[PDB]
């Protein structure tokens, strides 16, 4: 009686693939702008009072 | 009554952009690069030269 004993599995079917890797948040979490020179400025530019606060 | 002011003249200042008074500005612009010039060959007539 040829059962499956008798037959030989020639590969596996390589069904899914998973790589794991976290949902990535620099995008939403960070303001973001290029700079075209090595050194970044960012201004920041404060409205007083006339005693500076 | 606000003070635009100067840079201290010192070279590290006016590198940096601090400035005594209300605007530190972003920095010195540039003028442009000063290369220096490239030395003259001689030739080689004065010696011959027979590839």
């Amino acid at each position: 009686s040829t059962t499956t004993n008798s037959n030989s599995i020639g590969r596996p079917n390589l069904v899914a693939l998973t790589r794991a890797t976290t949902k990535l948040i620099y995008s939403d979490i960070v303001a973001t702008q290029r700079t075209n020179q090595p050194v970044a400025a960012f201004y920041g530019i404060k409205y007083l009072n006339p005693d500076n606060e | 009554a606000e003070i635009g002011g100067d840079h201290g003249y010192n070279a590290t200042n006016i590198a940096a952009g601090q400035t005594s008074g209300a605007v530190t500005q972003i920095g010195p612009a540039v003028m442009g690069m000063v290369r220096r010039a490239i030395p003259n060959l001689i030739a080689f007539d004065i010696c011959g030269v027979q590839p």
